[PDB]
């Protein structure tokens, strides 16, 4: 039972699904992420409004 | 979709059961 409880759920943090991950919807200081600079990634972020 | 979204204990019972069975068998031996 202990081994099954250990191996059923992976202790490592789940991988990011993509641009619609739950943590991306409500950013928090516990999970900080940013692009480099005002480059095309910043332009895409500004163009997106959702 | 856009808004409004986002996101043992039986071991003691078993050991008590086996202890009770052992006690019942001991009582049977004593009365025999």
């Amino acid at each position: 039972a202990n081994l099954a409880a250990f191996l059923v759920l992976d202790r490592p943090e789940e991988r990011i699904t993509g641009i619609n991950d739950p943590r991306l919807r409500n950013p928090s200081d516990k999970f900080i992420y940013a692009t480099v600079k005002q480059s095309s990634v910043d332009i895409y972020f500004r163009r997106q409004v959702e | 979709t856009l808004w409004l979204t986002g996101i043992d204990i039986d071991n003691m019972a078993g050991v008590f059961y086996m202890l009770a069975a052992a006690m019942a068998l001991s009582l049977i031996t004593f009365i025999w």
